[PDB]
């Protein structure tokens, strides 16, 4: 359905994470990319 | 009983497959990293994560069994490196859930040790286990595989391994293997310190002065990197010799067991079958497709592991960096 | 204290049960500064992170997301899972 993150800093501020179809696709597949995708964001979200 | 192992402490990735006393099968792939270097456990996970489903479909392909046929699931529990110990364990864990077959998580010393005993058929010996991560003199003895001495800091195929980073000699196919050719073509005998104590061993200081003894030698060029190689070897390999005859001696053994990626040298083999010559004993060593870690070792230990009713539930699998020898209750021996 | 909490939707409840049975025996490896925890309802695994420094939360997420990447690897080519 969805991947998603949150992270809550020592200051309360929450920040999320998300990743977005089970059709006729392979399920593990698209669970493959959105794992990728989540690595992605995660970086992204704590280099600054 | 057929049994599936798991193995990736290290830089060694492999999976094997034995089935009462017969490896079906043991393919394993080397993380090499360039000369100078050394690998490190977050890229070794890399490393092993990219090809141990490639590995685990050629052992059961080779082996001529299926999922079904399998008995038992068996991996490393421990010791090694952090993450590589982490992404084979959950390989382990997750076929051994898929399947629906039992568990066991193996100690790395005594998989060296079975594969040790099977290939070669030693029945009561003082085991040398020597390797990048291990040095120690074990001997079997009420249930367990008793540490009589070891390393007090760093392993003697670590001294060897950070030596050939110094000269940057080649790690294809090992940096082990390379001081070994390298070695033979020796002609000086560079002295180096000698440090052993009583029944325990010592590399660190070897490693420092022969650090030294090297950058002399880029700078004047009194030897060659040749020579280093063989003093290496002949003062750190005497040592191994010393700890050995000195355990045999005070448990009356008449057979000395070589195990781990250190085995496999040919000079470190030809010195101790020379004490044991001249004691009256024998010299039992592994070839190379079994010396260094792999996958039928671990499926081994794990044979007997399992027979004698060892099992991890899932709850209970987590790896250890630290598993020491003579941790595992050994039920599988009288 | 820093905080993350990951949840990972997989194709059936069996198979988020095998990723968690996989997935949550291994202690963290700087324990006093990052701890996880695991935990399954239906579908869903839910990870669960705590942790003293920025950094070092971050290497926990991305070595657990490469793990759990192997997991997905390792049930769709030997899944799957039998019956029991
Ligand atoms: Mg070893």
């Amino acid at each position: 359905m969805e991947l998603l993150g949150e992270y809550v800093g020592q200051e309360g501020k929450p920040q999320k994470l998300r990743v977005s179809a089970p059709g006729d696709g392979d399920p593990f597949q698209g669970l493959l990319s959105g794992v990728a995708q989540m690595k992605d964001m995660v970086t992204e979200l704590f280099d600054p | 009983p057929a049994v599936l192992g798991f193995e990736g402490s290290a830089n060694k990735i492999g999976v094997g497959v034995v089935r009462d006393g017969k490896v079906l099968a043991n393919p394993r792939r080397t993380y090499v990293t360039p000369p100078g270097t050394g690998f490190l456990p977050g890229d070794t996970a890399r490393h092993h994560r990219a090809v141990i489903l490639d590995l685990l479909q050629e052992a059961l392909t080779e082996s001529g069994l299926t999922s079904q046929d399998i008995d038992c699931i068996a991996y490393t529990k421990g010791p090694g490196m952090g993450a590589p110990l982490v992404s084979v364990a959950v390989v382990a864990r997750t076929v051994a859930q898929l399947w629906n077959k039992p568990l066991v998580g193996v100690n790395h010393c005594i998989g060296h040790i079975e594969m040790g005993r099977l290939i070669t058929g030693a029945t009561s010996p003082t085991v040398l286990y020597v390797s990048g991560g291990n040095t120690q003199v074990i001997a079997y003895s009420e249930h367990r595989y008793r540490i009589f001495g070891e390393t007090i800091d760093i392993a003697v195929g670590n001294c060897l391994d950070r030596f050939a980073r110094v000269l940057k000699i080649s790690n294809d196919p090992s940096p082990g293997y390379n001081i070994e050719q390298m070695a033979k073509r020796g002609k000086k005998l560079v002295e180096l310190p000698y440090t052993v104590k009583g029944m325990d061993v010592s590399f660190s200081g070897i490693l420092s002065f022969i650090e030294d003894v090297a950058h002399r030698m880029l700078a004047t060029g009194e030897c060659t990197p040749e020579d280093l190689c063989f003093s290496l070897q002949e003062t750190v390999f005497a040592m191994l010799v010393e700890i050995t005859e000195r355990a045999m001696a005070h448990c009356g053994s008449q057979e000395a067991l070589i195990v781990g990626g250190v085995g496999c040298n040919v000079r470190l083999q030809e010195m101790m079958a020379t004490m044991c010559q001249e004691r009256g004993a024998r010299l039992f060593a592994t070839d190379e497709r079994f010396c260094i870690d792999n996958g039928a070792m671990i499926a081994q230990a794990g044979w007997e592991m399992f027979r004698a009713g060892h099992r991890t539930p899932l709850s209970d699998s987590g790896v250890t960096q630290r598993y020491r020898t003579d941790e595992v209750e050994v039920t599988w021996r009288d | 204290p820093h905080i993350f909490t990951l949840s990972v939707p997989f194709p059936t409840p069996l198979e988020a049960e095998i990723a968690h049975g996989s997935l949550a025996p291994d202690a963290e490896p700087h324990q006093r500064v990052v701890g996880k925890d695991l935990t399954v309802s239906g579908r869903i695994l839910v990870v669960r992170w705590k942790a003293e420094d920025c950094r070092l939360l971050r290497i926990s997420v991305i070595n657990f997301l490469d793990q759990l990447s192997l997991v997905v690897r390792t049930m769709q080519r030997f899944g799957p899972p039998v019956s029991r």
